[PDB]
DNA sequence: CCCGTCCATAATCACTCG
DNA sequence: GCGAGTGATTATGGACGG
């Protein structure tokens, strides 16, 4: 009785358009003839606002570059010309019967390529008697965002114990940024001399290393 | 003007409860649904069930049976959510939103969302750190950063010199690191010659500290 | 013939208005 | 008398089959 959603995550350029799919396990009409299944937008950080009901109605204050359309089993929603500001997770919903959410699909502006700008940093003398050390490193600014970080110790990688944050892809330049922490006791920071960072991106093959040593 | 207000952040214990609620205004209460909806981080919306103030007439998702109650009181125009024996999964933005009727079939009006929190943890102050370059890089500018770590609750007010520095800027989601969260911000030549720091706020621990990045 | 489960879903219906 | 006109969502009436 689910509502499934394609794909998962769906890359336009600007201008271009984008075609998000929604499909029930079965014939989702309610007993009227009506089908109710809509299209909803929710933004980082706001609310989720509504793009469609009853399959194609557009409701009042949204762009026209937005249609939506289908029957029984199969939804399409359409943005005619993607904008720079249509990035966010779109989500169907059937509102008879037993509500339900679509898995929803997400929006990124597809951009040119871009490699990961890093800056490894050494742990901060405050931190070190103050109990562990933690060596961070900030791959800032690249595009597309699938990207992948190793941490080595004297050339050692270094798996265990690290933290990644990533960020929602910026609205202005449409690029991703990440940052990893690395938290190794102090006793044990100083037990070693070479920290790197490497970042594996589809740019070449060839990674990208920045490094420091305790000197 | 439709609207819908809901209560503001909550933070309970794992076992404890919470009741949170969403004021209406601007249309008839008694004559719509009112839905409810969870959002976990970074998850997607689930339905959870809904509610006719008209008559007190009630469904919920299979899901949140028991787990979710919900009420409305009508001299108010205010409609409630109380979940029980609260859990780590309980942890989400909850949103009420009026199903409309007769110009659109749909959820037309949402409130802003009401964060809940769950944990045994208990509230601490950041330890920001200072993060500069080490000097072993090929660079006309240059990025240099702040930690911040070990602190409880969310969230930490994280500016670049009170608010002179907007761009370069990347604030990263707090991730948990044990207990407590822990996010950190990097900045992007008139450094160290001009003075450049970090100025970060933490509401809850009701405190407010700078860290002045100075090299090594 | 009673009752709990499963089942597929269009107002091409049921009914008040002129 | 009979053909056009008219309602909606937030669950259910009917077909098994034990």
């Amino acid at each position: 009785v689910l509502m499934t959603q394609t794909p998962l995550s769906l890359p336009v350029s600007l201008g271009d358009q984008a075609s998000i799919s929604c499909r029930s396990s079965q014939n989702i009409v309610h007993s009227n003839g009506y089908t109710y299944l809509e299209w909803y937008l929710q933004k980082p950080g706001q609310s989720p606002k509504l793009l469609i009901y009853t399959v194609s109605n557009r409701f009042s204050g949204v762009p026209d570059r937005f249609s939506g359309s289908g029957s029984g089993t199969d939804f399409t929603l359409k943005i005619s010309r993607v904008e720079a500001e249509d990035l966010g997770v779109y989500y169907c919903f059937r509102g008879s019967h037993v509500p339900t959410f679509g898995g929803g699909t997400k929006l990124e502006i597809k951009r040119a390529d871009a490699a990961p700008t890093v800056s490894i940093f050494p742990p901060s003398s405050e931190q070190l008697t103050s109990g562990g050390a933690s060596v961070v490193c900030f791959l800032n600014n690249f595009y597309p965002k699938d990207i992948n970080v190793k941490w080595k110790i004297d050339g050692s990688e270094r798996q265990n114990g690290v933290l990644n944050s990533w960020t929602d892809q910026d609205s202005k330049d449409s690029t991703y940024s990440m940052s990893s922490t690395l938290t190794l006791t102090k006793d044990e920071y100083e037990r070693h001399n070479s920290y790197t960072c490497e970042a594996t991106h589809k740019t070449s093959t060839s990674p990208i290393v920045k490094s420091f040593n305790r000197n | 003007e439709v609207q819908l207000q809901q209560s503001g952040t909550v933070l309970a214990r794992p076992g404890a409860s919470v009741k949170m609620s969403c004021k209406a205004s601007g249309y008839t209460f008694t004559n719509y649904w009112m839905h409810w909806i969870k959002q976990r981080p970074g998850q997607g919306l689930e339905w959870i069930g809904t509610i006719y103030p008209g008559n007190s007439d009630t469904t919920y998702s299979q899901k949140f049976k028991g787990k979710a109650k919900l009420t409305a009181v009508t001299s108010t125009s205010t409609a409630y959510m109380e979940l029980s024996s609260l859990t780590n999964e309980d942890s989400a933005v909850y949103y009420c939103s009026r199903r409309n009727y007769g110009s659109s079939y749909a959820m037309d009006y949402w409130g802003q969302g009401t964060s809940v929190t769950v944990s045994s943890a208990k509230t601490t102050p950041p330890s920001v750190y200072p993060l500069a370059p080490g000097s072993a890089a090929q660079t006309s500018m240059v990025t240099l950063g702040c930690l911040v770590k070990g602190y409880f609750p969310e969230p930490v007010t994280v500016t670049w010199n009170s608010g002179s520095l907007s761009s370069g800027v990347h604030t990263f989601p707090a991730v948990l690191q044990s207990d407590l969260y822990t996010l950190s911000s990097s900045v992007t030549s008139t450094w160290p010659s001009e003075t450049v720091t970090c100025n970060v706020a933490h509401p809850a621990s009701s405190t407010k500290v700078d860290k002045k990045i100075v090299p090594r």
